[PDB]
């Protein structure tokens, strides 16, 4: 059967902007013909490819996240998993602190749905 | 003050209830939607096919009618208790949540927020509750140099609760997660074993309170 | 696409992430049609115009093969009083291909054809001639008071 | 899923006759999205505790542990660790969803597609490695608040000091200790090794997931009750007013099985989701500190856990502390 898939559609919130990107699943996107992006979730198209990295915003798949940022477009790119950080290991060292913070913090659960009959 | 500075700026921090809710809505709305749909009879409007047919043919269009409708409100009743048991889920959770974060404090880590737990505020929200929770954190860290044991007279000491710490010339015993110095004091230590067997020991002195008032008396 | 994902959601405005819109699939460029490349056309003429049919009792079996038909030569005969397909629409026929054609061919009186249509009951359908309850094909029948 | 295509895909006089039922195949598709989106969100749940990936110090003067076997291997191309690789063998994948260019097509070829994870196994490896090197370089500490570098050895000796034995008796028997410990780990490595059974709360997952799409595909095989099972004979057969008749019921049949389907999926998601917050409540309690509730971090008194990842789960290795040869004595 000929090739097919699903199709997805990336964009931020219209109150922003008008640009949107293509996100063709599970396509070797030769087939589809400068933005063009060869995933490992399929073929992505309108968005330029960086080699930066960020937290996720919008997520594409297979390691591979959208963000709209400056000029301003749609930016595809391997997520950061976090800021790296070297532990200062050593068999006769420490750390103590020597002040705190008290922080509030929100968690939020539902706990019922409307009754309906 | 910064929560509601965060309640007063963003819309999304309550998106786990509005998910709720909107859902049990649009579920709703798909349940009326499916009576415009004609499942395949003549006409989708029940006072039509009954002005325009007789018996005989109004039944086999109504029962063609009445199996698309029951069938929609089969999926909507499944999804209604699918819906139904994952709300009974987070509200054991919240529960639970509620009897030990609140009126109590909770060993559990990151259970009832990211830190060490202080306390708990129960709020209630449109179908939902919401915890302030308190929690300590740790701040400015310092390095120190640390010994498992010290060996004074030939004899190994620990830490009755804490850590040896160092600044480099001398030695005092710190709680874990506050810096507060003390001076090695057989009150602050016990003893048990030589020091041939813990690996790393540091020779320093161990203070006796008893010694300097035996001394004073003598003297006196 | 844009527009199109606010035909889906329903709504003017959409917010910020991914929507999953009516898929993609490539058309077919042209059509292709194989066949056997037989020729010769088959001979209907002395199946469905003999001299003299056989009786019920002994009803006369034609294998058909090996052969190039055309359903719509019939199909646009006025000839036909009776034409009833009931496992194939008897406009397609020109676009099915088959494996084999078995003609039963036979005479009877005018009352037993609504006998000869598959899965019906009588005299003639119990003891002489019996379609399959499964049956498919098509059932011819023609008045023949003057032959 | 796409509803359409599964249905009867390639059909103009099928989308016709379908949109007489209304909005279900979007429903249908909905739900399924729902499903896929919750799946990265247990995976972002579970694996993504801590927002800094610590890295293990190049000396591993760890007093005498060896954490060899469960730390990253920079040898292999993924920095995937010894057991975890151990974990990816035992459990046999199918259809990761990465380029289709067998049963796994025959099942994508109707419509049937999969999604790729977002994390792929190599952030998830560097998660679990993260969070690894916080457990044996901070011990409790990251969890609650930045890393806070300590010793291994006093950290077993609060381990100790929580399970209600003095810290002594750690640097009395230290040497064994390890002993114990390197020694134990090494049972692991054989029993993986040797039993295959272990992994089966995983594969019982996976095995389910291909089981009911197999079943979802050889209904297309069922006919329903018309006269042919198959969309295009039906189509070459007869022309529309029976046409209709048969595609109705055909239509109704692969309906029906997409219902019973979409529900299954329902229900089994539904049960992922309260497996995967009990392992994120195991992962935050477990290894990010330690635990005053029985057996709920291994069978006995808990001293630590290691994470591990493994094809669609998670593996904790409890260490634990068991009281081993008693002696009677006279109490008053
Ligand atoms: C612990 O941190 C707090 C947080 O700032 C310190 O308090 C600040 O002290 C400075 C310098 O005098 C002031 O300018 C701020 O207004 C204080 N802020 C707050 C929030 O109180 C505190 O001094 C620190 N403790 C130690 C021992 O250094
Ligand atoms: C480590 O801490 C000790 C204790 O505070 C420091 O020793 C003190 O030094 C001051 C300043 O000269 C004196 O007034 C005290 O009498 C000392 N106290 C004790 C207990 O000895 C020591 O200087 C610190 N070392 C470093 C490198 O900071
Ligand atoms: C701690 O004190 C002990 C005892 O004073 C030290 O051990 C002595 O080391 C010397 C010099 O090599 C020897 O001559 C002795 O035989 C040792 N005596 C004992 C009792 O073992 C030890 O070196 C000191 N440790 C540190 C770090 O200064
Ligand atoms: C058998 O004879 C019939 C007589 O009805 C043939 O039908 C006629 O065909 C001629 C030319 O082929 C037409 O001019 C007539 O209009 C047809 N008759 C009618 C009433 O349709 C028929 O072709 C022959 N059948 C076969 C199968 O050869
Ligand atoms: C930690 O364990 C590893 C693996 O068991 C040890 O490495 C082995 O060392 C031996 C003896 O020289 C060799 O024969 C092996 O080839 C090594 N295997 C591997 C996988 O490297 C290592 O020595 C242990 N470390 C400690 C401190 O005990
Ligand atoms: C649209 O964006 C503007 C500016 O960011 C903001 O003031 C406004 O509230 C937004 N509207 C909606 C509906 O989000
Ligand atoms: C697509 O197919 C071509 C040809 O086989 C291959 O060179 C290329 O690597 C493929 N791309 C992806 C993303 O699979
Ligand atoms: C990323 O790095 C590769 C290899 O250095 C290079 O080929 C590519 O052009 C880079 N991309 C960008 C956007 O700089
Ligand atoms: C502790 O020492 C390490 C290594 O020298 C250093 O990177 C770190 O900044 C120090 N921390 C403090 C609080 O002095
Ligand atoms: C700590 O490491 C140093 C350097 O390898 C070593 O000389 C020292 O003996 C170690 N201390 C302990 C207690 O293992
Ligand atoms: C303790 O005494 C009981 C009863 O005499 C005996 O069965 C048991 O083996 C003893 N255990 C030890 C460790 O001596």
């Amino acid at each position: 059967p000929c090739s097919f898939g699903g199709v997805s559609v990336i964009t931020p919130g219209t109150n922003t902007s008008n640009q949107v990107a293509v996100l063709y699943q599970g396509v070797n996107c030769t087939e589809v013909p400068s933005n063009v992006f060869q995933t490992r979730a399929g073929c992505l198209i309108g968005a330029e490819h960086v080699n930066n990295s960020y937290e996720c915003d919008i997520p594409i798949g297979a390691g591979i996240c959208a963000s709209y940022q400056t000029s301003q477009s749609i930016i595809a790119y391997t997520m950061s998993l976090g800021a790296e950080n070297s532990v200062a290991y050593s068999n006769n060292s420490i750390a103590i602190p020597t002040n705190f913070t008290i922080s509030v913090t929100t968690e939020i659960l539902p706990v019922s749905m409307t009754k309906t009959s | 003050g910064k929560i509601q500075d965060s309640l007063s700026s963003t819309a999304s921090a309550l998106g786990k209830l509005q998910n709720v809710v909107n859902q049990n809505a649009q579920a709703l709305n798909t349940l009326v939607k499916q009576l415009s749909s004609n499942f395949g009879a003549i006409s989708s409007v029940l006072n039509d096919i009954l002005s325009r047919l007789d018996k005989v043919e109004a039944e086999v269009q109504i029962d063609r009618l009445i199996t698309g409708r029951l069938q929609s409100l089969q999926t909507y009743v499944t999804q209604q208790l699918i819906r139904a048991a994952e709300i009974r889920a987070s509200a054991n959770l919240a529960a639970t949540k509620m009897s030990e974060c609140v009126l109590g404090q909770s060993k559990r880590v990151d259970f009832c927020g990211k830190g060490y737990h202080l306390m708990s505020f129960p709020q209630s929200a449109p179908h939902g509750v919401v915890f302030l929770h308190v929690t300590y954190v740790p701040a400015q860290e310092k390095n120190f140099t640390t010994a498992p044991a010290i060996c004074h007279d030939g004899k190994a000491h620990f830490p009755r609760e804490g850590v040896f710490v160092s600044n480099g010339t001398h030695w005092f015993v710190t709680q874990r997660n506050f810096y507060e110095p003390q001076i090695i004091t057989t009150d602050n230590t016990f003893v048990s074993g030589n020091c041939d067997v813990v690996i790393g020991i540091v020779n320093n002195t161990v203070y006796d309170p008893l010694q300097p008032e035996l001394d004073s008396f003598k003297e006196e | 696409p844009l527009s199109e994902t606010k035909c889906t959601l329903k709504s003017f405005t959409v917010e910020k992430g991914i929507y999953q819109t009516s898929n993609f699939r490539v058309q077919p460029t042209e059509s292709i049609v194989r066949f056997p490349n037989i020729t010769n056309l088959c001979p209907f003429g002395e199946v469905f115009n003999a001299t003299r049919f056989a009786s019920v009792y002994a009803w006369n079996r034609k294998r058909i093969s090996n052969c190039v038909a055309d359903y719509s030569v019939l199909y646009n005969s006025a000839s036909f009083s009776t034409f009833k397909c009931y496992g194939v629409s008897p406009t397609k026929l020109n676009d099915l291909c088959f494996t084999n054609v078995y003609a039963d061919s036979f005479v009877i009186r005018g009352d037993e054809v609504r006998q000869i249509a598959p899965g019906q009951t009588g005299k003639i359908a119990d003891y002489n001639y019996k379609l399959p309850d499964d049956f498919t094909g098509c059932v011819i029948a023609w008045n023949s008071n003057n032959l | 899923v796409d509803c359409t295509m599964y249905i009867c895909g390639d059909s103009t006089e099928c989308s016709n006759l379908l949109l007489q039922y209304g909005s279900f195949c979007t429903q249908l598709n909905r739900a399924l999205t729902g499903i896929a989106v919750e799946q990265d969100k247990n995976t972002q749940e579970v694996f993504a505790q801590v927002k800094q990936i610590y890295k293990t110090p190049p000396i591993k003067d760890f007093g005498g542990f060896n954490f060899s076997q469960i730390l990253p291997d920079p040898s292999k191309p993924s920095k995937r660790s010894f057991i975890e690789d151990l974990l990816f063998n035992k459990v046999t994948l199918a259809d990761a969803g990465f380029i289709k260019q067998d049963l796994i097509c025959a099942q994508k070829f109707n419509g049937l597609t999969v999604l790729p994870p977002l994390l792929t196994d190599e952030m998830i490896a560097q998660y679990t490695s993260a969070l690894l090197a916080g457990t044996i370089t901070s011990g409790w500490t990251f969890g609650a608040g930045a890393a806070l570098q300590i010793p291994f050895a006093m950290q077993m000796a609060y381990r100790f000091n929580g399970i209600g034995v003095t810290q002594n008796v750690l640097y009395e028997n230290q040497k064994l200790i390890a002993n114990q410990f390197n020694s134990a780990i090494g049972k692991i490595q054989d029993s993986l090794s040797s039993t295959a059974s272990a992994l089966g709360k995983l594969q019982n997952v996976v095995n389910q997931n291909a089981q009911a799409l197999n079943t979802l595909v050889k209904q297309l095989s069922s006919n329903f009750g018309a006269i042919s099972s198959v969309l295009n004979d039906i189509l070459s057969r007869l022309d529309k007013v029976e046409a209709e008749v048969q595609i109705d019921r055909l239509i109704t049949g692969r309906l029906q099985s997409l219902q019973t389907y979409v529900t299954q999926q329902l229900i089994r998601a539904a049960e992922i989701r309260a497996s995967a917050n009990l392992a994120a409540t195991k992962m935050s309690e477990c290894v990010l500190g330690q635990s005053k509730r029985v057996d709920f971090c291994g069978k006995g008194y808990h001293l630590m856990s290691f994470p591990q990842s493994a094809p669609h789960g998670v593996v904790f290795l409890h260490v634990t502390y068991v009281p081993a040869q008693e002696k009677n004595f006279t109490t008053a």
